[PDB]
């Protein structure tokens, strides 16, 4: 049991408009696949459904979630909820900047208009209140208020557009003040006007069953594999499969990093809003954010839409990674996590963990020489025996299909005690960097517990005794042989 | 990546009887295999003629990480390779047991009996577990 909310409770909290989450029920059926959404701004969703457009990648400004600009893309990203923070801000601003000059005339600004139901629409969320009538210059205005600090609004009679203007005293986070202006907001062309845009339906992920991935192999260049006579090329053919058709993302021109199913998927869904009446355009304008490896976000809440069309939100990380191994990872669905997930992503820096079951094993398995060499291209970041080296590659030897477990188990529990061991001399002599000791110490902790796990699938140290070091050649795989009986 | 560069020469020293980073062709293969690779002789030939049309035999960094270069392209593809590890091994224990083998066999189409599916697993498996570890899988799919 894990405390996830459901149904009407979990799709309030996931920010979609209930008519496309519904909508969506359909597709998750149909296919049979996972959908998992990221958070959506709650106050962007009534904007969605009276169709407003929705933004893509080449807008990567945030959006506000209050104040009379809540739910569109504010030009000036103090506005936005990155309030107060200067660093996001900055970055805020410079995304604006280069979208509105890189994209010159897909991108624009024009000023935000507030009309008579959102302004309702503000009030019964509590975001905003019509205030008191004001005239400048000959010009009807009433204010519009806000628990905020820093900035003042007020809305025009005529046209109504929203201004603001810094508040007595007050600084702006990069250090401004200044008068009444206009609240600009990101827009996009259709066709020759300018258009403003809300935040859109982003994937967290998508889990296809793997029965709904063979679609997506020609049933030809499969059958060319199913008939392998040679087993070790067939596989190696499956997964190559699986890879090309199922795992497999590239980069897109403007839906970013993604999957040819992906694509399809990211059709299916727009259409299926289209059909309940959308008239925007699209709302889930790129792929998911398993492949978003330069700036991860980690949200606490992601919505699912299962292959029974029944909807679930996650409370925390921890609860969405028990889920998906639960009902995903582990029960014949196609996924992949992103990349970055337990690293230092390079874009923001961020530190996500999650549960790889490659490194549970780790400790017992021996590596390979490119992970030992690997693992000195790294570890000679904080600042001769390739006898090591080779026996690794020894280890891992394909040749070893030709023989039997038995045979097998013997043979490399061999090579084994052979890498523990020039690794031991190696420590024997100058410890060359205090931490490279580790990296040893490391190893022969792991080459034991290979060694003695081969050893118990039949019958350490305590044969480390009886063996050859002394001359170098088949003499000492000699005694070894009659040891282990 | 500095890494990627890192690494290569990073193998290129730890056997160079020469100490200026100029081995030769004898060792070129010993160096590619150690590091992950399993170039056969027509290769470590065709090449060591083409970029290396110097006449000597003599393979240093600027060589060798040029050369590198190249195939480390396509065969990149371990990311999706390490991906597909973790698709078989539905018990995230970090091994690809013959019971998993079936599982995503039969879901792709191919139904196969208890005798083929262990005959698979064995195949793969190099150290005889009886099961198959990342490190093995990518033997299996690379070498
Ligand atoms: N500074 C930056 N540079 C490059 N890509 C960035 C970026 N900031 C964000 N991204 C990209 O944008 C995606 C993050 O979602 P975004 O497009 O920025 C809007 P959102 O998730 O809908 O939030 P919103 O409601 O605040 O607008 C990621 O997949 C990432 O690739
Ligand atoms: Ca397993
Ligand atoms: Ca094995
Ligand atoms: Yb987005």
């Amino acid at each position: 049991r894990i405390d996830v909310l459901k149904g009407e409770k979990a799709l309030k909290a996931s920010g979609l408009v209930p008519e496309h989450a519904d909508a969506f029920k359909k597709i998750a059926r149909e296919l049979n696949t996972y959908i998992l959404f990221r958070p959506v701004n709650k106050l962007a969703t009534n904007l969605i459904k009276s169709g407003v457009a929705t933004k893509g990648l080449n807008v990567h400004g945030k959006s506000s979630d209050w104040g009379p600009v809540a739910g569109y893309i504010p030009f000036d990203q103090d506005l936005s909820k990155k309030h107060g923070q200067q660093l996001a801000v900055e970055k805020g601003n410079l995304e604006n900047k280069k979208s509105i000059t890189e994209h010159e005339g897909e991108i624009g600004k024009i000023p935000l208009k507030l009309d008579h139901l959102r302004i309702e629409e503000l009030k019964e969320n509590g975001i905003i209140l019509k205030g008191k009538k004001e005239i400048d210059n000959g010009k009807k205005y009433y204010l519009l208020e806000s628990n905020n600090q820093v900035y003042e609004f007020r809305i025009s009679d005529e046209n109504n557009e929203v201004q603001y203007k810094t508040k007595e005293g007050k600084i702006t986070v990069l250090g401004e003040k200044f008068n009444w202006r206009n609240i600009e907001v990101m827009a996009k062309n259709v066709e020759g006007v300018l258009k403003p845009l809300t935040a859109d339906y982003d994937l967290f992920a998508l889990a296809p069953s793997l029965t709904e991935i063979k679609k997506q192999i020609p049933q030809k260049e499969w059958d060319k594999v199913v008939n392998t006579p040679n087993s070790l090329e067939k596989q190696k053919g499956v997964t190559n499969l699986l890879i090309k058709y199922g795992i497999e993302r590239k980069p897109d021109s403007t839906k970013g990093t993604l999957s040819n199913w992906q694509k399809q998927m990211l059709d299916r869904l727009n259409e299926a809003v289209k059909y309940t009446g959308y008239t925007g355009g699209d709302v889930v304008n790129h792929g998911t954010e398993q492949d978003n490896e330069e700036f991860p976000e980690k949200d606490n809440e992601i919505f699912i839409i299962n292959p029974e069309g029944e909807f679930i939100l996650t409370k925390n990380w921890e609860m969405t990674g028990r889920f998906i191994e639960k009902n995903i990872t582990g029960k014949d669905y196609l996924y992949y996590f992103n990349r970055s997930y337990n690293k230092i992503a390079p874009g923001n820096k961020a530190y996500i963990e999650w549960t790889d079951p490659i490194t549970k094993a780790k400790i017992n398995t021996i590596p390979t020489s490119a992970e030992f060499i690997k693992n000195l291209s790294s570890i000679r970041r904080s600042s001769s025996v390739k006898k090591i080296a080779g026996y690794l590659s020894d280890y891992y030897n394909s040749a070893n299909h030709i023989f039997s477990q038995e045979k097998k188990r013997k043979i490399s529990i061999f090579r084994g005690i052979q890498a523990y061991n020039e690794i031991e001399n190696v420590l024997k002599s100058k410890q060359i960097a205090p931490e490279y000791k580790n990296y040893f110490q490391y190893l022969k902790e792991r080459i034991t517990n290979q060694v003695q796990l081969l050893l118990t699938h039949q019958k350490f140290k305590l044969l480390y005794k009886q063996l050859n070091f002394t001359e170098n050649e088949t003499d000492n795989f000699e005694v070894f042989q009659k040891i282990i009986d | 990546t500095e890494e990627q560069i890192a690494e290569f020469k990073e193998a290129f020293s730890l056997f160079d009887k020469d100490g200026d980073g100029t081995i030769t062709t004898k060792e070129l293969g010993t160096v590619m295999r150690s590091l992950g690779q399993n170039p056969t002789e027509a290769e470590l030939q065709d090449m060591i003629n083409e970029v290396d049309a110097d006449g000597n035999g003599t393979i240093d960094f600027p060589e060798f990480l040029t050369m590198m270069a190249r195939k480390m392209k396509d065969t990149d593809s371990e990311e999706e390779i390490r991906e597909a590890f973790r698709v078989f091994d539905k018990d995230g224990n970090g091994y690809i047991s013959a019971a998993e083998l079936r599982h995503v066999m039969t879901n792709l189409g191919e139904k196969l009996t208890d005798e083929e599916v262990d005959e698979m697993i064995r195949e793969a498996d190099i150290d005889g577990d009886g099961q198959v570890n990342y490190e093995e899988f990518v033997q299996m799919m690379t070498a």
